[PDB]
Protein backbone atom coordinates (compact mmCIF):
# COMPACT_ATOMS: atom_id res chain seq x y z
CA UNK A 1 0.00 0.00 0.00
CA UNK A 2 1.37 3.84 -0.86
CA UNK A 3 -0.15 6.73 0.09
CA UNK A 4 1.79 9.79 -1.07
CA UNK A 5 2.10 13.44 -0.01
CA UNK A 6 3.07 17.12 -1.59
CA UNK A 7 6.49 18.39 -0.36
CA UNK A 8 6.87 14.74 1.71
CA UNK A 9 6.77 12.09 -1.30
CA UNK A 10 5.36 8.93 -0.89
CA UNK A 11 5.40 6.48 2.29
CA UNK A 12 4.31 2.87 2.08
CA UNK A 13 3.78 -0.33 4.06
CA UNK A 14 6.38 -2.40 2.31
CA UNK A 15 9.36 -4.57 3.72
CA UNK A 16 11.06 -3.28 6.06
CA UNK A 17 8.87 -0.92 6.87
CA UNK A 18 6.27 -3.20 8.07
CA UNK A 19 5.64 -7.66 7.88
CA UNK A 20 8.56 -8.35 9.16
CA UNK A 21 9.15 -9.52 13.18
CA UNK A 22 9.94 -6.93 14.51
CA UNK A 23 7.59 -4.74 12.78
CA UNK A 24 4.15 -6.99 11.70
CA UNK A 25 1.44 -4.59 11.13
CA UNK A 26 1.08 -2.71 8.00
CA UNK A 27 0.46 0.51 9.57
CA UNK A 28 1.19 4.09 7.65
CA UNK A 29 1.69 7.14 8.94
CA UNK A 30 -1.03 10.06 9.80
CA UNK A 31 -1.20 12.83 7.48
CA UNK A 32 0.88 15.81 7.64
CA UNK A 33 -1.42 17.98 8.35
CA UNK A 34 -2.41 15.52 11.53
CA UNK A 35 1.25 14.89 12.65
CA UNK A 36 1.41 18.89 12.43
CA UNK A 37 5.04 18.89 12.79
CA UNK A 38 5.92 22.82 13.60
CA UNK A 39 9.30 24.57 14.00
CA UNK A 40 9.83 26.75 17.15
CA UNK A 41 12.68 28.70 16.92
CA UNK A 42 14.56 30.12 19.89
CA UNK A 43 17.51 32.15 19.79
CA UNK A 44 20.74 34.36 21.86
CA UNK A 45 18.27 37.59 20.54
CA UNK A 46 15.08 35.31 21.32
CA UNK A 47 15.97 33.10 24.43
CA UNK A 48 12.68 32.90 26.15
CA UNK A 49 10.13 33.46 23.28
CA UNK A 50 9.73 30.94 20.70
CA UNK A 51 9.49 32.06 16.72
CA UNK A 52 7.29 29.68 14.80
CA UNK A 53 8.95 29.37 11.63
CA UNK A 54 8.62 26.91 8.24
CA UNK A 55 10.21 25.76 5.09
CA UNK A 56 9.71 29.44 3.85
CA UNK A 57 11.68 32.39 2.81
CA UNK A 58 9.29 35.30 4.58
CA UNK A 59 9.42 33.04 7.77
CA UNK A 60 13.52 32.69 7.94
CA UNK A 61 13.37 36.15 6.76
CA UNK A 62 11.15 37.65 9.27
CA UNK A 63 12.62 35.71 11.99
CA UNK A 64 15.53 35.78 13.91
CA UNK A 65 17.26 32.50 12.29
CA UNK A 66 20.94 33.69 11.39
CA UNK A 67 22.29 31.96 8.83
CA UNK A 68 26.01 32.59 9.89
CA UNK A 69 25.69 30.06 13.11
CA UNK A 70 25.15 26.31 13.41
CA UNK A 71 21.58 24.95 13.63
CA UNK A 72 20.34 22.43 16.39
CA UNK A 73 16.95 20.86 15.96
CA UNK A 74 15.73 19.00 19.36
CA UNK A 75 12.81 16.04 18.41
CA UNK A 76 10.94 14.80 21.26
CA UNK A 77 9.54 11.62 21.74
CA UNK A 78 6.37 9.86 22.40
CA UNK A 79 3.72 11.67 24.55
CA UNK A 80 5.61 14.58 24.78
CA UNK A 81 5.50 18.35 22.61
CA UNK A 82 7.97 20.55 21.57
CA UNK A 83 7.24 22.93 24.38
CA UNK A 84 7.88 20.53 27.48
CA UNK A 85 10.71 22.52 29.22
CA UNK A 86 13.45 19.87 29.09
CA UNK A 87 13.80 20.76 25.56
CA UNK A 88 13.61 24.88 25.70
CA UNK A 89 16.43 23.79 28.70
CA UNK A 90 18.94 22.73 26.31
CA UNK A 91 18.78 25.48 24.21
CA UNK A 92 18.97 27.67 27.29
CA UNK A 93 22.19 26.05 28.45
CA UNK A 94 23.58 26.50 24.52
CA UNK A 95 22.64 30.02 24.76
CA UNK A 96 25.35 30.03 28.08
CA UNK A 97 28.26 29.08 25.55
CA UNK A 98 27.46 29.55 21.90
CA UNK A 99 25.49 31.62 19.10
CA UNK A 100 22.94 29.25 17.68
CA UNK A 101 19.35 29.11 16.14
CA UNK A 102 17.86 26.43 18.18
CA UNK A 103 14.85 25.01 17.34
CA UNK A 104 12.18 22.66 19.39
CA UNK A 105 10.49 20.12 16.77
CA UNK A 106 7.16 19.74 18.00
CA UNK A 107 4.87 16.59 16.55
CA UNK A 108 2.59 16.42 19.55
CA UNK A 109 -0.50 15.87 16.87
CA UNK A 110 1.39 12.38 16.36
CA UNK A 111 2.99 11.76 19.16
CA UNK A 112 -0.06 11.16 21.35
CA UNK A 113 -1.61 8.39 20.27
CA UNK A 114 -0.72 4.26 20.20
CA UNK A 115 2.72 3.80 19.98
CA UNK A 116 2.81 1.48 16.60
CA UNK A 117 1.32 4.97 15.18
CA UNK A 118 3.52 7.04 16.65
CA UNK A 119 6.37 5.07 15.26
CA UNK A 120 4.63 5.31 11.86
CA UNK A 121 4.33 9.05 12.11
CA UNK A 122 8.38 9.39 13.01
CA UNK A 123 8.57 8.74 9.17
CA UNK A 124 6.38 12.39 8.69
CA UNK A 125 8.55 14.38 11.22
CA UNK A 126 11.71 13.22 9.33
CA UNK A 127 10.23 14.19 6.16
CA UNK A 128 9.73 17.08 7.48
CA UNK A 129 12.77 18.38 8.81
CA UNK A 130 15.04 16.82 5.64
CA UNK A 131 12.79 19.03 3.55
CA UNK A 132 13.05 21.83 6.05
CA UNK A 133 17.10 21.60 6.21
CA UNK A 134 17.58 20.66 1.95
CA UNK A 135 15.18 24.00 2.36
CA UNK A 136 17.55 26.02 3.90
CA UNK A 137 20.20 24.74 1.64
CA UNK A 138 18.31 26.01 -1.43
CA UNK A 139 17.13 28.98 -0.42
CA UNK A 140 20.22 30.59 1.56
CA UNK A 141 23.22 28.27 0.07
CA UNK A 142 23.56 26.73 3.93
CA UNK A 143 24.75 23.77 4.25
CA UNK A 144 23.88 20.48 5.96
CA UNK A 145 26.69 20.31 7.54
CA UNK A 146 25.77 23.38 9.98
CA UNK A 147 22.91 20.79 11.01
CA UNK A 148 22.63 19.54 14.41
CA UNK A 149 19.62 17.21 15.19
CA UNK A 150 18.87 15.83 19.20
CA UNK A 151 16.21 13.59 18.98
CA UNK A 152 15.16 11.55 22.07
CA UNK A 153 13.64 8.19 22.24
CA UNK A 154 11.49 8.15 18.59
CA UNK A 155 12.70 11.64 17.95
CA UNK A 156 16.17 9.62 17.82
CA UNK A 157 15.06 8.04 14.87
CA UNK A 158 12.95 11.06 13.00
CA UNK A 159 16.24 11.92 13.41
CA UNK A 160 17.95 9.34 11.75
CA UNK A 161 14.85 9.36 9.09
CA UNK A 162 15.63 13.06 8.25
CA UNK A 163 19.25 11.73 7.37
CA UNK A 164 18.56 9.06 5.22
CA UNK A 165 16.82 11.69 3.27
CA UNK A 166 19.61 14.05 2.92
CA UNK A 167 22.08 11.33 2.48
CA UNK A 168 23.93 11.42 5.10
CA UNK A 169 25.13 15.11 4.65
CA UNK A 170 23.97 16.83 8.02
CA UNK A 171 26.63 17.14 10.11
CA UNK A 172 25.51 15.33 13.38
CA UNK A 173 22.72 13.13 14.69
CA UNK A 174 22.60 12.44 18.75
CA UNK A 175 20.56 9.70 19.61
CA UNK A 176 19.17 10.09 23.08
CA UNK A 177 18.02 6.65 24.81
CA UNK A 178 16.51 5.65 21.31
CA UNK A 179 13.36 3.42 21.41
CA UNK A 180 14.07 0.11 21.21
CA UNK A 181 10.71 -1.84 20.28
CA UNK A 182 9.88 -1.30 16.54
CA UNK A 183 13.60 -0.66 16.16
CA UNK A 184 15.88 -3.20 17.66
CA UNK A 185 17.40 -5.63 15.21
CA UNK A 186 15.21 -3.95 11.84
CA UNK A 187 17.15 -2.70 9.38
CA UNK A 188 19.26 0.77 9.23
CA UNK A 189 16.49 2.25 6.30
CA UNK A 190 13.78 1.87 9.94
CA UNK A 191 16.59 3.47 12.17
CA UNK A 192 19.03 5.25 13.18
CA UNK A 193 22.71 4.09 12.17
CA UNK A 194 25.78 5.63 11.42
CA UNK A 195 25.24 5.91 8.22
CA UNK A 196 22.41 8.90 8.86
CA UNK A 197 25.05 11.78 9.27
CA UNK A 198 28.64 12.76 8.61
CA UNK A 199 28.56 11.70 12.89
CA UNK A 200 26.37 9.55 14.56
CA UNK A 201 26.70 10.28 19.03
CA UNK A 202 24.46 8.37 21.20
CA UNK A 203 23.74 7.93 24.85
CA UNK A 204 22.36 4.58 26.07
CA UNK A 205 20.85 5.24 29.31
CA UNK A 206 17.59 2.64 29.70
CA UNK A 207 19.17 -0.44 27.76
CA UNK A 208 17.64 -3.23 29.69
CA UNK A 209 15.27 -5.90 27.32
CA UNK A 210 11.62 -4.01 26.62
CA UNK A 211 10.31 -7.51 27.76
CA UNK A 212 10.19 -8.24 30.76
CA UNK A 213 12.21 -5.26 31.87
CA UNK A 214 10.71 -2.48 30.34
CA UNK A 215 13.95 -0.68 29.41
CA UNK A 216 12.18 1.25 26.46
CA UNK A 217 15.97 2.50 24.91
CA UNK A 218 18.31 0.32 23.16
CA UNK A 219 21.16 -1.75 23.79
CA UNK A 220 22.53 -2.43 20.48
CA UNK A 221 25.09 0.39 19.09
CA UNK A 222 24.05 2.60 16.58
CA UNK A 223 26.43 5.20 16.10
CA UNK A 224 29.99 6.12 15.60
CA UNK A 225 30.03 7.16 19.23
CA UNK A 226 27.91 4.92 21.73
CA UNK A 227 28.14 5.95 25.60
CA UNK A 228 27.09 3.85 28.44
CA UNK A 229 27.07 5.73 31.24
CA UNK A 230 26.67 4.38 34.63
CA UNK A 231 26.51 0.89 32.24
CA UNK A 232 23.55 2.08 30.66
CA UNK A 233 20.78 -0.09 31.79
CA UNK A 234 20.02 1.38 35.47
CA UNK A 235 20.88 4.99 36.23
CA UNK A 236 22.14 6.23 40.15
CA UNK A 237 19.24 8.01 41.68
CA UNK A 238 16.83 6.61 39.79
CA UNK A 239 15.83 3.84 41.84
CA UNK A 240 14.26 5.91 44.70
CA UNK A 241 10.71 4.98 46.00
CA UNK A 242 7.70 5.94 45.09
CA UNK A 243 6.98 9.47 47.14
CA UNK A 244 10.62 10.71 47.10
CA UNK A 245 10.96 9.98 42.77
CA UNK A 246 7.49 12.27 42.58
CA UNK A 247 8.23 14.69 45.43
CA UNK A 248 11.70 15.51 44.16
CA UNK A 249 13.59 19.00 44.28
CA UNK A 250 12.11 19.79 40.70
CA UNK A 251 8.62 19.64 41.38
CA UNK A 252 5.68 17.28 40.52
CA UNK A 253 5.73 17.19 36.91
CA UNK A 254 9.28 16.36 36.84
CA UNK A 255 9.20 13.76 39.75
CA UNK A 256 5.87 12.08 38.28
CA UNK A 257 7.95 12.00 34.46
CA UNK A 258 10.65 9.99 36.57
CA UNK A 259 8.65 7.63 38.28
CA UNK A 260 7.37 6.76 34.85
CA UNK A 261 10.92 6.36 32.68
CA UNK A 262 13.95 7.71 35.32
CA UNK A 263 16.21 6.14 33.42
CA UNK A 264 15.41 7.21 29.84
CA UNK A 265 14.76 10.84 30.45
CA UNK A 266 18.58 11.14 31.96
CA UNK A 267 20.14 10.88 28.62
CA UNK A 268 18.60 14.36 28.25
CA UNK A 269 19.56 15.10 31.84
CA UNK A 270 22.91 14.32 31.49
CA UNK A 271 22.80 16.10 27.56
CA UNK A 272 21.95 19.18 28.99
CA UNK A 273 24.41 19.10 32.28
CA UNK A 274 27.31 18.42 29.32
CA UNK A 275 26.87 21.75 27.52
CA UNK A 276 28.64 23.29 30.74
CA UNK A 277 30.45 20.69 31.91
CA UNK A 278 32.80 20.29 29.17
CA UNK A 279 35.08 18.06 30.88
CA UNK A 280 32.55 16.46 32.93
CA UNK A 281 31.99 13.63 30.96
CA UNK A 282 34.93 12.11 30.13
CA UNK A 283 33.71 8.46 28.54
CA UNK A 284 36.92 5.40 28.49
CA UNK A 285 36.50 2.85 25.99
CA UNK A 286 36.51 -0.53 27.16
CA UNK A 287 35.72 -3.89 26.35
CA UNK A 288 32.31 -4.04 28.47
CA UNK A 289 31.66 -2.24 31.44
CA UNK A 290 32.48 -4.75 33.97
CA UNK A 291 36.10 -4.19 32.85
CA UNK A 292 35.58 -0.61 33.91
CA UNK A 293 34.13 -1.27 37.17
CA UNK A 294 36.93 -3.95 37.40
CA UNK A 295 39.68 -0.76 37.26
CA UNK A 296 40.93 -1.91 33.93
CA UNK A 297 39.91 1.17 31.40
CA UNK A 298 41.52 4.16 33.51
CA UNK A 299 43.33 6.44 31.94
CA UNK A 300 42.21 8.11 28.83
CA UNK A 301 44.39 6.53 25.76
CA UNK A 302 46.53 8.80 24.42
CA UNK A 303 45.17 11.20 22.48
CA UNK A 304 42.18 11.42 24.77
CA UNK A 305 38.59 10.24 25.51
CA UNK A 306 35.31 11.22 23.92
CA UNK A 307 33.29 13.59 26.31
CA UNK A 308 29.89 11.90 26.22
CA UNK A 309 27.16 14.96 25.20
CA UNK A 310 27.66 18.17 23.21
CA UNK A 311 31.27 18.14 23.08
CA UNK A 312 31.70 14.74 21.75
CA UNK A 313 32.69 16.18 18.19
CA UNK A 314 35.54 17.78 19.79
CA UNK A 315 36.73 14.03 19.64
CA UNK A 316 39.81 13.66 17.42
CA UNK A 317 39.09 10.02 16.01
CA UNK A 318 35.08 10.26 15.94
CA UNK A 319 34.51 8.65 12.70
CA UNK A 320 37.42 6.36 12.79
CA UNK A 321 35.23 3.13 12.86
CA UNK A 322 31.66 3.01 13.98
CA UNK A 323 29.80 1.58 17.05
CA UNK A 324 32.91 2.81 19.16
CA UNK A 325 31.44 1.41 23.32
CA UNK A 326 32.44 4.03 25.73
CA UNK A 327 31.56 4.08 29.59
CA UNK A 328 31.42 6.27 32.42
CA UNK A 329 29.74 7.17 35.38
CA UNK A 330 27.94 9.86 36.41
CA UNK A 331 26.20 11.80 39.70
CA UNK A 332 22.42 11.09 40.84
CA UNK A 333 21.39 14.39 40.84
CA UNK A 334 21.77 17.28 38.70
CA UNK A 335 25.87 18.63 38.26
CA UNK A 336 25.62 14.84 36.82
CA UNK A 337 29.44 15.58 35.92
CA UNK A 338 32.32 13.21 37.75
CA UNK A 339 36.09 12.95 37.53
CA UNK A 340 37.55 9.92 37.93
CA UNK A 341 40.32 9.13 39.45
CA UNK A 342 43.15 6.62 40.33
CA UNK A 343 45.00 5.78 44.07
CA UNK A 344 47.18 3.37 45.07
CA UNK A 345 47.59 3.20 49.03
CA UNK A 346 50.75 1.23 50.43
CA UNK A 347 50.04 -0.12 54.43
CA UNK A 348 52.21 0.74 56.99
CA UNK A 349 51.52 0.15 60.60
CA UNK A 350 49.76 -2.75 61.87
CA UNK A 351 47.44 -5.83 60.37
CA UNK A 352 44.21 -5.18 61.59
CA UNK A 353 41.08 -5.26 59.98
CA UNK A 354 39.15 -2.11 58.72
CA UNK A 355 37.91 0.62 56.02
CA UNK A 356 40.50 3.11 53.90
CA UNK A 357 39.59 6.45 52.69
CA UNK A 358 41.26 8.97 51.12
CA UNK A 359 40.24 12.74 50.32
CA UNK A 360 42.51 14.39 47.67
CA UNK A 361 43.50 18.32 47.95
CA UNK A 362 44.45 20.28 44.82
CA UNK A 363 44.76 23.92 43.56
CA UNK A 364 40.68 23.85 42.51
CA UNK A 365 39.90 22.33 45.99
CA UNK A 366 39.22 19.35 47.47
CA UNK A 367 36.93 16.56 47.89
CA UNK A 368 34.78 14.31 50.35
CA UNK A 369 36.81 10.70 51.50
CA UNK A 370 36.52 8.05 49.42
CA UNK A 371 36.64 4.49 50.66
CA UNK A 372 39.58 2.50 48.48
CA UNK A 373 39.75 -0.34 50.31
CA UNK A 374 38.30 -2.77 53.76
CA UNK A 375 39.08 -5.88 54.88
CA UNK A 376 42.60 -6.75 56.37
CA UNK A 377 44.67 -3.97 56.03
CA UNK A 378 48.12 -6.05 55.79
CA UNK A 379 51.68 -3.73 56.31
CA UNK A 380 53.67 -2.89 52.83
CA UNK A 381 50.52 -4.04 50.59
CA UNK A 382 48.61 -1.81 48.07
CA UNK A 383 45.43 -1.50 47.31
CA UNK A 384 44.20 0.22 44.40
CA UNK A 385 40.54 1.92 43.92
CA UNK A 386 39.29 4.39 41.06
CA UNK A 387 36.41 6.50 42.01
CA UNK A 388 34.16 9.02 40.60
CA UNK A 389 35.15 12.99 42.46
CA UNK A 390 31.76 15.26 42.37
CA UNK A 391 34.53 17.92 42.18
CA UNK A 392 37.36 18.27 40.00
CA UNK A 393 40.75 19.11 42.35
CA UNK A 394 43.41 20.22 39.63
CA UNK A 395 46.80 19.76 40.17
CA UNK A 396 47.34 17.88 44.12
CA UNK A 397 48.59 19.42 46.84
CA UNK A 398 47.89 16.96 49.29
CA UNK A 399 45.98 13.76 50.30
CA UNK A 400 44.38 12.65 53.75
CA UNK A 401 44.42 8.71 54.68
CA UNK A 402 42.10 7.75 57.23
CA UNK A 403 40.48 4.19 58.59
CA UNK A 404 38.48 2.58 61.11
CA UNK A 405 36.49 -0.50 61.82
CA UNK A 406 33.20 -1.32 63.69
CA UNK A 407 35.19 -3.54 66.20
CA UNK A 408 38.12 -1.36 67.68
CA UNK A 409 40.65 -3.84 68.93
CA UNK A 410 41.97 -3.28 72.91
CA UNK A 411 45.53 -2.79 71.71
CA UNK A 412 45.00 0.80 70.29
CA UNK A 413 46.79 -0.35 66.79
CA UNK A 414 48.27 2.27 64.31
CA UNK A 415 47.83 2.14 60.92
CA UNK A 416 49.59 4.60 57.95
CA UNK A 417 49.83 5.08 54.34
CA UNK A 418 53.74 5.19 53.22
CA UNK A 419 52.18 6.18 50.02
CA UNK A 420 49.67 7.08 48.13
CA UNK A 421 49.85 7.85 44.74
CA UNK A 422 46.93 9.60 42.81
CA UNK A 423 46.77 9.53 38.99
CA UNK A 424 44.32 11.58 36.80
CA UNK A 425 42.23 10.81 33.49
CA UNK A 426 44.39 11.88 31.81
CA UNK A 427 47.26 10.07 32.94
CA UNK A 428 48.90 12.72 35.28
CA UNK A 429 50.70 11.27 38.75
CA UNK A 430 51.02 12.65 41.88
CA UNK A 431 53.38 10.69 44.77
CA UNK A 432 52.33 11.18 48.31
CA UNK A 433 54.20 10.23 51.38
CA UNK A 434 53.94 9.86 55.13
CA UNK A 435 56.78 7.94 57.69
CA UNK A 436 53.55 8.37 60.73
CA UNK A 437 50.87 6.24 61.50
CA UNK A 438 47.42 6.86 63.22
CA UNK A 439 45.01 5.46 65.27
CA UNK A 440 41.60 4.80 63.68
CA UNK A 441 39.61 8.37 62.88
CA UNK A 442 42.55 10.41 62.27
CA UNK A 443 43.59 11.96 59.51
CA UNK A 444 47.22 10.88 58.32
CA UNK A 445 48.25 14.32 56.26
CA UNK A 446 50.31 12.93 53.33
CA UNK A 447 52.80 15.44 51.26
CA UNK A 448 54.16 15.68 48.19
CA UNK A 449 56.95 13.22 47.44
CA UNK B 1 8.57 7.16 57.12
CA UNK B 2 9.14 4.12 58.73
CA UNK B 3 11.75 3.08 56.10
CA UNK B 4 15.55 2.43 57.21
CA UNK B 5 18.86 2.44 55.28
CA UNK B 6 17.85 5.53 52.41
CA UNK B 7 19.55 7.13 49.74
CA UNK B 8 20.75 10.63 49.42
CA UNK B 9 17.84 12.35 47.75
CA UNK B 10 15.17 10.25 49.22
CA UNK B 11 12.67 11.99 51.97
CA UNK B 12 13.33 11.40 55.84
CA UNK B 13 11.74 12.48 58.85
CA UNK B 14 14.87 11.79 61.09
CA UNK B 15 18.57 11.02 60.78
CA UNK B 16 17.98 7.64 61.80
CA UNK B 17 16.40 6.42 58.59
CA UNK B 18 19.53 7.69 56.23
CA UNK B 19 22.83 5.57 55.48
CA UNK B 20 24.65 9.09 55.12
CA UNK B 21 23.59 10.18 59.07
CA UNK B 22 22.00 13.16 57.85
CA UNK B 23 18.31 14.10 56.92
CA UNK B 24 18.76 17.60 55.85
CA UNK B 25 16.64 20.34 54.49
CA UNK B 26 17.65 23.73 53.70
CA UNK B 27 14.84 25.56 55.52
CA UNK B 28 11.97 25.49 58.10
CA UNK B 29 9.55 24.93 56.25
CA UNK B 30 10.65 22.43 53.64
CA UNK B 31 11.35 19.19 53.21
CA UNK B 32 14.03 16.94 54.13
CA UNK B 33 15.90 14.13 52.24
CA UNK B 34 19.07 12.60 53.07
CA UNK B 35 22.23 14.30 52.64
CA UNK B 36 25.89 13.96 52.58
CA UNK B 37 27.92 14.85 55.60
CA UNK B 38 30.54 17.76 55.44
CA UNK B 39 33.67 17.21 53.68
CA UNK B 40 36.50 18.95 55.26
CA UNK B 41 36.95 22.84 54.97
CA UNK B 42 32.51 23.62 53.85
CA UNK B 43 29.67 24.53 56.20
CA UNK B 44 28.23 22.14 58.47
CA UNK B 45 26.20 21.54 61.71
CA UNK B 46 27.00 20.66 65.55
CA UNK B 47 25.15 17.24 66.02
CA UNK B 48 22.32 17.74 67.11
CA UNK B 49 18.81 16.24 69.17
CA UNK B 50 16.46 17.29 66.56
CA UNK B 51 16.95 14.58 63.83
CA UNK B 52 17.87 17.14 61.28
CA UNK B 53 19.64 19.74 60.19
CA UNK B 54 19.71 22.54 58.06
CA UNK B 55 23.60 21.67 57.24
CA UNK B 56 24.92 18.59 57.61
CA UNK B 57 27.66 17.24 60.46
CA UNK B 58 31.34 16.61 59.27
CA UNK B 59 32.83 13.66 57.61
CA UNK B 60 34.99 11.18 59.49
CA UNK B 61 37.95 12.68 61.68
CA UNK B 62 36.68 16.20 61.24
CA UNK B 63 35.85 18.97 63.66
CA UNK B 64 32.64 21.46 63.06
CA UNK B 65 33.93 24.75 64.24
CA UNK B 66 31.96 27.35 64.69
CA UNK B 67 30.47 29.49 67.78
CA UNK B 68 28.00 26.84 69.79
CA UNK B 69 25.54 28.73 71.66
CA UNK B 70 22.84 28.24 73.75
CA UNK B 71 20.56 29.38 71.82
CA UNK B 72 22.08 27.74 69.22
CA UNK B 73 21.27 24.28 70.21
CA UNK B 74 17.22 25.03 70.62
CA UNK B 75 17.09 26.70 67.19
CA UNK B 76 19.33 23.90 65.35
CA UNK B 77 22.08 26.89 64.46
CA UNK B 78 25.34 26.01 65.54
CA UNK B 79 26.72 26.14 62.44
CA UNK B 80 30.64 26.08 61.97
CA UNK B 81 32.83 24.67 59.13
CA UNK B 82 34.45 21.14 58.55
CA UNK B 83 38.12 21.33 59.92
CA UNK B 84 41.17 18.46 60.56
CA UNK B 85 41.38 18.71 64.10
C1 LIG C 1 -0.61 14.73 27.87
C2 LIG C 1 -1.98 14.94 28.48
C3 LIG C 1 -1.77 15.64 29.78
C4 LIG C 1 -0.64 16.64 29.70
C5 LIG C 1 -0.27 17.03 31.12
C6 LIG C 1 -1.18 18.07 31.76
C7 LIG C 1 -0.70 18.34 33.19
C8 LIG C 1 0.78 18.65 33.21
O1 LIG C 1 1.04 19.67 32.30
C9 LIG C 1 2.20 20.42 32.46
O2 LIG C 1 2.06 21.35 33.48
C10 LIG C 1 3.31 22.00 33.83
C11 LIG C 1 2.94 23.29 34.58
O3 LIG C 1 2.26 24.25 33.76
C12 LIG C 1 4.10 22.44 32.62
O4 LIG C 1 5.42 22.35 33.03
C13 LIG C 1 3.96 21.59 31.36
O5 LIG C 1 4.42 22.27 30.21
C14 LIG C 1 2.53 21.20 31.21
O6 LIG C 1 2.31 20.41 30.08
C1 LIG D 1 24.43 22.68 44.20
C2 LIG D 1 23.74 22.16 42.93
C3 LIG D 1 22.61 21.17 43.24
C4 LIG D 1 21.91 20.67 41.96
C5 LIG D 1 20.96 19.50 42.29
C6 LIG D 1 19.96 19.21 41.20
C7 LIG D 1 18.81 20.22 41.12
C8 LIG D 1 17.63 19.78 40.24
O1 LIG D 1 18.05 19.32 38.97
C9 LIG D 1 17.76 18.00 38.45
O2 LIG D 1 16.41 17.86 37.89
C10 LIG D 1 15.98 16.54 37.45
C11 LIG D 1 14.44 16.63 37.40
O3 LIG D 1 13.75 15.41 37.19
C12 LIG D 1 16.52 15.41 38.37
O4 LIG D 1 16.53 14.13 37.79
C13 LIG D 1 17.96 15.67 38.61
O5 LIG D 1 18.66 14.57 39.15
C14 LIG D 1 17.92 16.90 39.47
O6 LIG D 1 18.95 17.00 40.37
C1 LIG E 1 14.17 24.33 51.35
C2 LIG E 1 14.92 23.43 50.36
C3 LIG E 1 15.63 22.28 51.08
C4 LIG E 1 14.79 21.07 51.40
C5 LIG E 1 15.64 19.78 51.43
C6 LIG E 1 16.47 19.62 50.18
C7 LIG E 1 16.97 18.21 50.08
C8 LIG E 1 17.69 18.04 48.72
O1 LIG E 1 18.48 16.87 48.78
C9 LIG E 1 19.10 16.29 47.68
O2 LIG E 1 18.15 15.73 46.80
C10 LIG E 1 18.68 15.01 45.67
C11 LIG E 1 17.43 14.34 45.03
O3 LIG E 1 16.21 14.82 45.59
C12 LIG E 1 19.83 14.02 46.12
O4 LIG E 1 20.58 13.49 45.08
C13 LIG E 1 20.79 14.77 46.98
O5 LIG E 1 21.92 14.03 47.40
C14 LIG E 1 19.94 15.13 48.19
O6 LIG E 1 20.66 15.47 49.34
C1 LIG F 1 0.14 13.93 55.52
C2 LIG F 1 1.56 14.17 56.02
C3 LIG F 1 1.56 14.75 57.43
C4 LIG F 1 2.75 14.31 58.27
C5 LIG F 1 4.07 14.62 57.59
C6 LIG F 1 5.14 15.10 58.56
C7 LIG F 1 6.48 15.31 57.86
C8 LIG F 1 6.33 15.98 56.47
O1 LIG F 1 7.58 16.46 56.03
C9 LIG F 1 8.11 17.59 56.69
O2 LIG F 1 7.57 18.82 56.23
C10 LIG F 1 8.04 19.98 56.95
C11 LIG F 1 7.55 21.21 56.16
O3 LIG F 1 7.38 20.87 54.79
C12 LIG F 1 9.61 19.99 57.06
O4 LIG F 1 10.13 20.86 58.04
C13 LIG F 1 10.05 18.62 57.52
O5 LIG F 1 11.44 18.53 57.69
C14 LIG F 1 9.61 17.65 56.49
O6 LIG F 1 10.20 16.40 56.60
C1 LIG G 1 6.35 6.40 28.77
C2 LIG G 1 4.94 5.79 28.77
C3 LIG G 1 4.77 4.39 29.38
C4 LIG G 1 5.13 4.33 30.85
C5 LIG G 1 5.11 2.92 31.36
C6 LIG G 1 5.41 2.97 32.85
C7 LIG G 1 5.44 1.53 33.38
C8 LIG G 1 6.22 1.34 34.69
O1 LIG G 1 7.60 1.62 34.47
C9 LIG G 1 8.25 2.63 35.24
O2 LIG G 1 8.05 2.36 36.65
C10 LIG G 1 8.97 1.47 37.30
C11 LIG G 1 8.78 1.61 38.81
O3 LIG G 1 8.36 2.93 39.13
C12 LIG G 1 10.43 1.98 37.12
O4 LIG G 1 11.35 1.18 37.84
C13 LIG G 1 10.77 2.03 35.64
O5 LIG G 1 12.10 2.52 35.60
C14 LIG G 1 9.75 2.88 34.80
O6 LIG G 1 9.81 2.46 33.45
P1 LIG H 1 10.28 7.07 23.47
O1 LIG H 1 9.61 8.01 22.38
C1 LIG H 1 9.62 5.56 23.40
C2 LIG H 1 10.53 4.39 23.81
C3 LIG H 1 9.80 3.07 23.87
C4 LIG H 1 8.56 3.18 24.69
C5 LIG H 1 7.65 2.03 24.39
C6 LIG H 1 6.63 1.88 25.49
C7 LIG H 1 5.25 2.29 25.06
C8 LIG H 1 4.28 1.11 25.12
C9 LIG H 1 3.55 1.04 26.46
C10 LIG H 1 4.35 0.22 27.47
C11 LIG H 1 4.74 1.02 28.71
O2 LIG H 1 9.71 7.74 24.89
C12 LIG H 1 9.73 9.16 25.23
CA1 LIG I 1 19.10 4.97 9.13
Amino acid sequence: KEVCYERLGCFSDDSPWSGITERPLHILPWSPKDVNTRFLLYTNENPNNFQEVAADSSSISGSNFKTNRKTRFIIHGFIDKGEENWLANVCKNLFKVESVNCICVDWKGGSRTGYTQASQNIRIVGAEVAYFVEFLQSAFGYSPSNVHVIGHSLGAHAAGEAGRRTNGTIGRITGLDPAEPCFQGTPELVRLDPSDAKFVDVIHTDGAPIVPNLGFGMSQVVGHLDFFPNGGVEMPGCKKNILSQIVDIDGIWEGTRDFAACNHLRSYKYYTDSIVNPDGFAGFPCASYNVFTANKCFPCPSGGCPQMGHYADRYPGKTNDVGQKFYLDTGDASNFARWRYKVSVTLSGKKVTGHILVSLFGNKGNSKQYEIFKGTLKPDSTHSNEFDSDVDVGDLQMVKFIWYNNVINPTLPRVGASKIIVETNVGKQFNFCSPETVREEVLLTLTPC
Amino acid sequence: GIIINLDEGELCLNSAQCKSNCCQHDTILSLSRCALKARENSECSAFTLYGVYYKCPCERGLTCEGDKSLVGSITNTNFGICHNV
